[PDB]
């Protein structure tokens, strides 16, 4: 028939959250370093053509990725404009997709052990939807 | 247990529960367009590759994208005439759990839920399997 | 991303429509981008792009930035070369979802490589609105006065132009019929 | 050299008019520069400008990127701190040379070093168009809803602006008078 | 009295071609490298506050600097906002200022012994007054 | 020779030619402002520091300034009632040579023309100064 | 059985004349540019661990590429030590290895069209054995 | 004629004579070490994965090297026992040439040499195939 | 690539036997490699690397830059951690070819992962000449007067190394045997 | 007769502190941003040729600069080998120059507000010779 | 009191105590030299330009460099004949103290002390000379 | 801050004795600096260095890593050029200072601006130790086969560097007499 179809559960989002979620990672990367191991690569390091760009974040023994798409399919609420993001921690070629409410718990882990100039990237802040609440 | 405990995290995390809270589907496809043209458009771009497919939940801003596995699982019209059929598994939290459902081909208004997956669930894995249960059992 | 404008010295490196311009890889666009907000002024964007491909590159900055619901663009290229025939196959699938951008490639030179992948690239870009055409001595004065460094001194054509129009025109009808 | 605007975390810790604001020697300012091109519509700058000092820094990017004769310019600056001592001995001689601009200082918070160098400084300042004043509730939000990254949220205020507002505003008329 | 008047001929220009030399001396520095040796050194590493710009030019034994000004006065043919440059050649603390016709001659000493893309900076395409004649 | 013959540069070389044509010299200052305010703030900078004047040559785009030297020459009043005389020395392309001129301080328009200047011709180098007809002199 | 045994002809040269090619090429890309359009990508960039580095050098309409390998196996002629290097033509996911007599004659069609400050970089000078003439 | 006169240049193209002069072949493996314990670690690594196995040309610096494949073309020990034979296609100079050889398990002297591979040479490709003969038919 | 010394505020940081020192992915090591060239004298090198992992950066510098045939070496390690398990897959195969080097991993902490595959992995690496140890107090103060800048001051040990060093040591003799 | 002879109180020090001193402001300066205002600027941005590099640090309204000095003259206990500092505190051209025990003490009124990874730049550690006492 | 209190900082701060304990100087010049060569380099260096000399404090790691004014004060030969005095004014910790002593020139071995300067601590500063009290006495 | 090394087509750009050697303002030197630790083996330093002039950026190495006491230092140049008439002013006075250096330009080529400035320059320089000579076809390959990659191939000479050698040796009794 034809090929497969791989599957990422990702949470579609605004044009605005997302250029503040490239602000605050960039913003705690290079001239703060709270969380300064976080591998943010760049454009055409990817295959998938509806790829942004992933935050690699190696948590301990294996990496978190948080990647960025664009462009996908218009969404319902009348400013999801194809812009999306799908966490996914994978474990030597094993792979796994998360949860937003635990995924900031599991940075946690490891960022940070503790009005803020400025708040710490969590991911839950992104993927709030702010049309149907 | 291994395999049956988080068949009962189906029946008690909550995130879960949200997810599988048989709820509808629909394709938002090409929607400033008008109605009847988008579903030939959706019915083009079901069996051939280069190319991929939304499905909302439509009470939240979670999506289900099939891209092609270049860039089980089926997209198919084969099932009945004039409806497609979808299923396709995933690894939600750390474990293995498909997704199913159907979407009026005429309409582009469904339904759609994810039950948890018991067949492959012998193919997990032996440890880091458990490597997200020294993260999800093990917080810290 | 969306560079201002350019200096004319790389404007005749590139913008000519000559058999001199098959030595490199780049490729450059114009674009001339009229946002349309529903009970809201018309506003203006303009700038170059440059090299990931170039006409990619636009559609990043495209959907990631400006892009707004309820509204109208009209958009318009001015490339060097073709769009690629990979380039094709990732733009037209674009204006086939949103169905708000009139974009419109008056492009200047056609594309070396004459094979079949680009025969039907070009028209299969072509039945969503994206009104191919070839820019002209009223477009490369218009792309002289909106995107050259011109000293603020009139324009300098190439006599030979309004001859490698027609030729490179008749280039479009052959893969358009 | 125009930033266009700025991420809130540092709005708060600039743009705050309290005493915890001593312990730095950086300056921030936001302009709203309206052009008025004679027989020729009006158009709109809008930027802000950091770190040479900052409002030095506009106009070594006004005088040599925007300027243009035959013209009229509302210059509206936003600025944390006043001008230093020694900015305003190298701003207010611009304006008393170009007599087309109306630069308006609306800062927020004045400067620490009281002495005899500010007093007549901004004194010096102002008897060419430069009307200082103090930015208030309507000028706080309206730098929030034009330089801030606000995330469309609305305006957060913190109480208490409105009386840092009169005893702030009670040392420009000790200066001025 | 008050102290002596340091004098530099100051040849006003517009703001156009300030800002297309400010673009073929930073092309023929860092992208093209046909006259390389041309140290452009910044803003505040001046003493004197009407300078933009100086243009260290090492011309075998000594510096050749062309300076540029902003903000000096407004000139007499509309268009001359107080933006100048004046060439000058120093010998060891021996300061002399020359002429624009001569000092692309000067150049030409030096660089380089040889439609263009791009044409080399020349001084006297700099100074020409577009409103005088 | 070496001060004559750049002495006869003065007599031959057109570059001094086109700086020394007799010509008429113009403060062009606060120009938009009106045209009685400006001689006031023309008299208020003469004889202060902390400020420059400029010479326009009335016909061409060459001017002349007189920068404070913390940034012979002299600004000044007192040579007559209501009228201000200018003279400052340069070393023009290598060679020394002074600048002078009259404006009127309520008209402002004026003349000025530079001279060669002999006395301190003495005091110009003894071989650094050839070191410009390394490349005057000496062409290539 | 077990997996398939994918060839590349790898040519096995010394230890020195890998370190004036790593010269010649980083001579001219960044400080001389006569043909700077070689994207000499890094170590980590590979899934192959017998990878030094590959020069991705785009020839016009697909890239020629040149790769660096380490510790292979030691020689027959008492310096092989490992070290080698296989050039090899990819056309859009169409892989060819190709002569070294050739491939120069191959940079050629591009590169250049014309004691030497330096010479150019050419891979037939790289390949040739000094120990078995 | 396009697969036929490819076919001819292994008749004429001198470097496919001088990768086929019948030259002899040799596994130069572990050489510092003695000469009984290296055919047990020759042996070791023939049939097993995750790592190479050299071939010299035994008069030239050219070498083959069988990569794993996660990094036709066999390895094996089954043909005869205590001797191992080799073969694996490949594209060189833009046709598909295949290499076979054999190599004697206890000298680690042997003899190979590539002929050309007419049985995949339809499975070349239509007209990128003949991009490289827009650079060796072609040149300029 | 090789760098020659190290502060001690990181020395301290990595190369303590505590556990504490769980909290990071980075990996330290000190080489002490001594040629020798046949009929010619005996030279030395000596440095630290860090991060690609870092025992496989000591091999892409040594298989690159200082090797030469008819030579014997006698490489010298000091890392923080033990080789990783998939790192022990990728320096064992280079001593197995090559014979000349008595490559000795005197280390100071084990590896914090324990599980099957760093079990055979450390001992996959022992049977080629790889003499894994565990250094001591006389290796931690030849670490330090030959790796760090100390000062020109004394060894400093915290005291409780040479029992981190018993029940460490301990837990080599059990993947061993 | 001949010039005056400007003085500075320069502390003359060993060769080794000097390059711990250069390794810890380097620390605290661009990897380590515990005191990143203090401008680090290089050597030939000066006019004393016994200069190697000032660190002008911004301390609130006015500078205070830490110099370093190389081959002025051989000291007394067979390790001062021409190598010195004299840190100086101008305020807007008048200069003083500090005592090391309150220096320390000087930076303390700025940095920082609080075995120590790594400790704080202090320049009376630097300035205390090892051979005296 | 602004200036007498800082005169009595001379009388309490320990650390003008530590810099005047009456002690002895000594040039620290060419010492690898020979004893009797340096005495001509030292006066050699003493009255022209382009040199610094030093003064060690004999006990401390603490020196005196006198830079040429191009990179009050005075060294001199014509006080004494085959002696040389040194004087020098500084603003050390914020106050202008002076530094005198002599110095044998035949046994490079002397005697130095430093005492507050009073004829031009009128020439001190108005209140930037207090913005070391700024620091000094307001500590934090 | 030491280079160690030179590639040859910059060996030929700067270190051969012709008339073509004008056209530029960079100098380069190569050292041999042999110390001599007393009751201590004898070890070596070796490299090459490049533009701050070079031969001060040498002594800015020297007198701030490599230099301690009760040493003796037997400091080899090979420069290009001399060093320049203020690097003489520069350098003479400090193995005026330490009397353990016997430092001993060997140059190549001598300056092109033929003046009094260098005339005692170079005297100047000269009666402290610094042994000026000429570096000839036993230096040249000394240079060659210790400071060029020099493909393990042997020296290739200029045919006239003996004849250059000469009438470049007499510029030197001429200014030392
Ligand atoms: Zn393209
Ligand atoms: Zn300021
Ligand atoms: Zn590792
Ligand atoms: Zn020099």
């Amino acid at each position: 028939m034809e090929n497969r179809w791989q599957v990422m559960i990702v949470w579609q989002v605004d044009r605005m959250r997302i250029n503040t979620w490239k602000r605050l990672v960039k913003h705690h990367m290079y001239i703060s370093r709270k969380a300064k191991d976080w591998f943010y690569r760049h454009h055409y390091e990817s295959t998938n053509p509806k790829i942004s760009s992933e935050v690699h974040i190696p948590l301990g023994d294996a990496k978190l990725v948080i990647t960025t798409y664009w462009g996908l399919h218009t969404g319902e609420r009348d400013w999801h404009l194809g812009q999306g993001v799908s966490i996914e921690w994978r474990k030597k070629r094993y792979s796994t997709q998360v949860d937003p409410d635990l995924a900031d718990q599991l940075i946690h882990l490891h960022y940070f052990d503790e009005q803020i100039k400025p708040p710490l990237p969590s991911v839950r802040k992104l993927t709030e939807d702010r049309w149907n609440k | 247990r291994v395999v049956p405990d988080q068949r009962s995290k189906f029946e008690n995390e909550e995130f879960f529960r949200k997810l599988s809270r048989e709820c509808e589907i629909k394709y938002t496809g090409f929607r400033d367009r008008p109605h009847e043209e988008r579903q030939a458009r959706f019915q083009n771009a079901c069996r051939d590759g280069r190319s991929e497919i939304a499905f909302v939940a439509t009470g939240t801003n979670l999506s289900l994208q099939f891209f092609p596995a270049s860039w089980r699982e089926y997209v198919d019209l084969e099932r009945e005439a004039g409806k497609v059929y979808l299923k396709a598994p995933m690894i939600l939290n750390g474990v293995c759990v498909i997704w199913k459902g159907w979407i009026d081909l005429q309409r582009l208004d469904g339904m759609g839920c994810l039950e948890f997956d018991e067949e492959r669930a012998q193919q997990e894995d032996a440890l880091a399997q458990q490597a997200f249960e020294e993260a999800r059992r093990r917080t810290r | 991303n969306p560079m201002e404008a350019m200096d004319p010295h790389i404007f005749y490196f590139h913008f000519k429509n000559l058999r001199k311009a098959y030595g490199r890889n780049e490729s450059w666009l114009c674009f001339t981008m009229e946002v349309v907000k529903h009970h809201s002024p018309v506003s203006w964007k303009r700038g170059v792009f440059r090299n990931r491909h170039a006409e990619r590159c636009f559609l990043s900055w495209f959907c990631d930035d400006i892009l707004s619901p309820n509204t109208n663009y009209e958009v318009t290229w001015y490339t060097s070369w073709s769009p690629c025939p990979e380039c094709a196959g990732e733009v037209a699938e674009f204006l086939a979802r949103h169905s708000n951008v009139n974009l419109t490639i008056k492009t200047a030179r056609l594309y070396y490589f004459k094979d079949t992948d680009a025969a039907e690239g070009l028209r299969s870009l072509s039945q969503e609105g994206a009104s191919v055409e070839i820019m002209g001595y009223k477009d490369f004065k218009y792309c002289w006065e909106n995107f050259v460094y011109n000293d603020d001194e009139p324009f300098k054509p190439w006599d030979g132009l309004d001859y490698n129009f027609l030729d490179l025109d008749s280039k479009l009808q052959e893969i358009l019929e």
